[PDB]
């Protein structure tokens, strides 16, 4: 008169522990919710840049409407460096650093989304993405977005620095809808083996194209968060995403129809 | 006059009635929270700083609560001016600068709450209202964002585009509202001087003043937001305030007992 | 017993089946704020008439706190009557209504909880599992807005568009589901009359009364809404009801203390 | 020094409950707001069959919305019942089961939803049904809601079975908007006499039409929650609404343009 | 008449999508006594009548 009262299901009674029993029922590979769908992730630092750097790319976009559905995601910048230097000085563990970094984030995407309100484009919380995405690209040709997942105080531990940060949510969400691509755009051509802006800048030298698992494997210094390389891995649609320099004219219009402009990365989905 | 002349200009009149106006003017005057004192933490003048500045307060705040009531509000700081900087060079309107800074306030009442969540006080999305964390005299007090509500609908200054009603307005119109017996800010000199004590070393303490007197000295930068002197000349419930130093230990704790140790400022 | 029957039941019959139902009558029964108490400030009777009713019964509710478990619902009143003239007039079913009136019922929320804030009374959204203000004998007391969530969902009347559930039927389903001890209509008649002894003079006063009983007069007007009378008989913890002059200073506190000093209203 | 402030207006000093004295104000018959609309109810016990009724519905649906303005409501189905037989074991009231079973009308317009998101179809809210479903039915061709009504703690006592169930949500709903039908989509070709899956299923015979004062003099089970036949007593616009077999591909197109498939539920509103 | 339909045509745009196709009426009749008194064949009148649908 103790016993567990379960819900006949294929999956009743198992842990979901067993990979073995779990198989036969979820070891597909998922459909794609919104093939269409192409995901544009705008650098915090790009954003951090102002005027210069917002006003071209702003009209780049605008231009861009009215050929893709388009997911705009924006990272967060130098002010979570900030917030990371005094949470970071208070001591706080990383699942507080967290939601503090990506509310940068957000704050980008306010700027953007202000930008380009005249094309109809606004800024739309994370529930509405997860959610209703769909009717909302019904509505107008594109929604900004924060790119920072909403991980909050539960985010891994190990590093005192969030590693799920805008690159890696942006990824998470146009591979779980299936998008057509993720586009990450940058104030850098791509990915050097050195940090061209550092101290060894002298020896970095530009990468066209990479794997993730060889991004993952180098020890140093990349323009995108080390958890994209994880979650890359275990993608299961976008097969390439490419970094371009958000800073030129151009770059973002010609990766979003596959012109190879900027660094390619190969996730681990294996092409047929 | 009377009730039954206030309720029938109500109801006859326009709100601009002169009349109405006056009748409104002469009705009880309820005090919310008149045992509460609400405090600012300064933003880019004490939390912007870290541990060197907030750890002390923190202490401090969590031994104060035993005597006081204490809605603690939190500024923004440098990285709402970071925010500003963007917006402002992309021509966007003070009501859209308001909601910007509003979250770095937010990001700083986050910190703050966290290293007082275990003594029991708490973050609110309400504070002023938020009764049973005040009534305990175990918690006694909470953390509030300092910015106000206005979003898109903040009144622009005369000119430019930075929100002239920040955090300095938020926690004070708070104080007021809820008819809060005192208003302290807490930043990061000795109260204010007659220009800023960073950039002029020639500037000397203003132990006391009123809004009429600092208004004719037509000083050009300040430790409160200039705004903020009209709100305290109209003002029913705080008709003065104080700014103290957070960064020199017990400051806040005799304020917090009435005693004068910054500049006070007062309507009258 | 059979647990067992009635697992079975759930999986293999519809939720109509009478065998499924019979089952599910047979589960024990969890009360869930036994030693509650829910009350309803009137709207049309008590906050609308302003301070002269309402000050003395904040006096009342703060001192009776000390003794009694209190859920302290809104009626909504004057405002709701003449916002759902304005939308009947236009042709608007019951169920938009009942979100106009779901309105004054929480101004008149906030109003009376801004007197309790002192008190550390605060006024909540979802008040009989506001589990921290009810078991502190410092709090002992929410307050709530007396409509129920129905909005767009309303079931509407027999005839007309006003919501037939509204702040007494709010009031009353939450005693219920709670199961609290008891259940207090604080308005401004002695209690139930024969008809509104506002407009009949040779209304006659009832002091006791049951809802078969109630039914047979077939009354054209009541202080209590109608339907209520149908979800008393349903009701499975909160068998009766009492309704109080709160204009008679002690009415509400003898009340408490369950005394009959009104009208009672049984199930059965 | 005690008199009550009125707002003058018709029913002000009013208790609302004198009938002579409300029905000069309110006494007439509601306007249709979205007479465009039409609702479709799916069974959750539909839903609990998995992807062998899924997909077929929602190929049906894709074809529906180029015809259709469609409100798409979910029920509850078997995993309602779990959290019954949970919740009353542990002695919880019918206020407390209400908004548990709804939980399960959500998820399962999460999943319908899911299926339509490259059709510009997602899950709303029951605020945004209540207060903004004209925008978003501007906005795309059809949402999703959950069927369940928001009566929560507020649910009327006497079962222990919460009685407001998806049903009686959906024509809530559907004759409050003065919607231009309700249809409701089962696991079986209508209402029988007997529970066509029960212990008398030798003995049930169907029903192609009846009125719900009919049926709600009947003693027995029904496919349809038995406050569904109360609300339709006092319907405003509603005249008929057909319950069908959403098993059968068409059924649902054919019911949609007024073809009898199933069973028809007359309400009480006057047909002239 | 033409003004309720119109009304009515109008609440029913939010609803359908509708080809509307009118027919020819009284004014195809004339051509036809105007065609057949000139003895014009069946091939004649039918873009004749026509014509008044479209009108
Ligand atoms: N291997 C590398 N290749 C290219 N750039 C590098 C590398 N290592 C470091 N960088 C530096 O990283 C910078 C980009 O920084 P970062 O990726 O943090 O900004 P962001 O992506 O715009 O910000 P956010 O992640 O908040 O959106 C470049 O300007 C570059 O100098
Ligand atoms: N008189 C009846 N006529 C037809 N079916 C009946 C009758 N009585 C019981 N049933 C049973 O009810 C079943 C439908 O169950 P139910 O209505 O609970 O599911 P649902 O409507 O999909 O779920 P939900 O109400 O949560 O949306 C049918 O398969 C049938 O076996
Ligand atoms: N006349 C003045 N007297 C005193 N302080 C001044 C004056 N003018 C400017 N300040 C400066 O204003 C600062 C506090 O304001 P601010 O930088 O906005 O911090 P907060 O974030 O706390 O508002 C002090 O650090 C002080 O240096
Ligand atoms: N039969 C009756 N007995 C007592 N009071 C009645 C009766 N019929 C109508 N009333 C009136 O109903 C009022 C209470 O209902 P209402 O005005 O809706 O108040 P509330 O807003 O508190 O629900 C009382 O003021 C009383 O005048
Ligand atoms: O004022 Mo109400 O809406 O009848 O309770
Ligand atoms: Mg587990
Ligand atoms: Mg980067
Ligand atoms: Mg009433
Ligand atoms: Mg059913």
């Amino acid at each position: 008169t103790n016993s567990i009262k379960h819900v006949i299901s294929p999956l009743a009674r198992q842990t979901l522990q067993d990979r073995d029993l779990t198989r036969p029922v979820a070891g597909k590979r998922p459909i794609r919710l919104l093939p269409w769908l192409q995901v544009v992730k705008i650098g915090g630092r790009v954003m951090d840049r102002g005027a210069d750097a917002i006003l071209p790319l702003v009209e780049e976009l605008r231009k861009l409407l009215p050929e893709h559905r388009l997911l705009i995601l924006t990272g967060a910048g130098v002010r979570a460096r900030h917030v990371f230097s005094v949470g970071l000085d208070l001591g706080l563990p990383v699942g507080s650093l967290a939601p503090l970094a990506a509310s940068e984030a957000g704050q980008n995407g306010h700027i953007l989304a202000a930008m380009l309100a005249s094309e109809g484009v606004s800024y739309v919380e994370h529930p509405t993405v997860a959610d209703q995405l769909a009717i909302h690209l019904s509505a107008t040709r594109a929604v900004v977005g924060s790119a920072f997942p909403p991980y909050h105080h539960h985010e891994f531990p190990g590093s005192r620095i969030p590693p799920h940060r805008a690159d890696t949510g942006a990824f998470l969400l146009a591979d779980a809808f299936g998008a057509a691509g993720l586009t990450i755009v940058e104030n850098v051509d791509g990915i050097y083996t050195a940090d061209p802006n550092g101290p060894d800048r002298g020896q970095a030298r530009f990468l066209p194209e990479t794997s993730a698992t060889d991004l993952a494997k180098s020890e140093g210094p990349l323009p995108v968060d080390r958890a994209l390389l994880d979650v890359m891995a275990t993608a299961r649609h976008i097969e390439r995403v490419q970094v371009v320099n958000g800073l030129v004219p151009g770059r973002l219009t010609a990766a979003l129809r596959g012109e190879h402009v900027g660094t390619l990365i190969r996730t681990g989905v294996r092409p047929a | 006059n009377s009730t039954a002349e206030l309720e029938e200009l109500l109801m006859q009149r326009s709100l601009t009635d002169p009349q109405l106006q006056a009748a409104a003017a002469a009705a009880a005057d309820f005090r919310i929270l008149p045992d509460a004192t609400v405090i600012k933490i300064g933003g880019q003048s004490v939390i912007d700083r870290g541990r060197a500045a907030v750890y002390p307060l923190v202490d401090e705040i969590v031994a104060a609560r035993k005597n006081h009531k204490l809605l603690i509000g939190t500024g923004a700081g440098t990285r709402a001016r970071h925010l500003y900087s963007i917006a402002a060079g992309l021509g966007l309107p003070a009501g859209v600068l308001a909601q910007l800074g509003s979250s770095v306030a937010d990001q700083n009442a986050a910190m703050l709450g966290q290293l007082l969540a275990k003594h029991g006080i708490p973050v609110v999305g309400g504070a002023g209202l938020s009764a049973v964390p005040l009534s305990l005299a175990e918690v006694n007090a909470v953390v509030f964002s300092g910015m106000p509500p206005y979003k898109l609908w903040m009144r622009p200054a005369a000119e430019g585009v930075i929100p002239p009603y920040r955090t300095d307005a938020g926690c004070f119109l708070l104080a007021e509202q809820f008819g809060c017996k005192q208003m302290i800010f807490v930043k990061d000199e000795d109260g204010l001087y007659t220009a800023n004590p960073k950039t002029s070393k020639d500037a000397t303490f203003i132990p006391r003043i009123s809004v009429d007197e600092m208004k004719a000295k037509g000083l050009h930068d300040s430790i409160l937001e200039f705004p903020v002197l009209d709100l305290l000349q109209s003002a029913q419930h705080v008709r003065e305030v104080q700014v103290v130093n957070g960064l020199v230990p017990g400051n806040l704790t005799r304020a917090l007992a009435g005693e004068h140790v910054g500049t006070i400022i007062t309507a009258s």
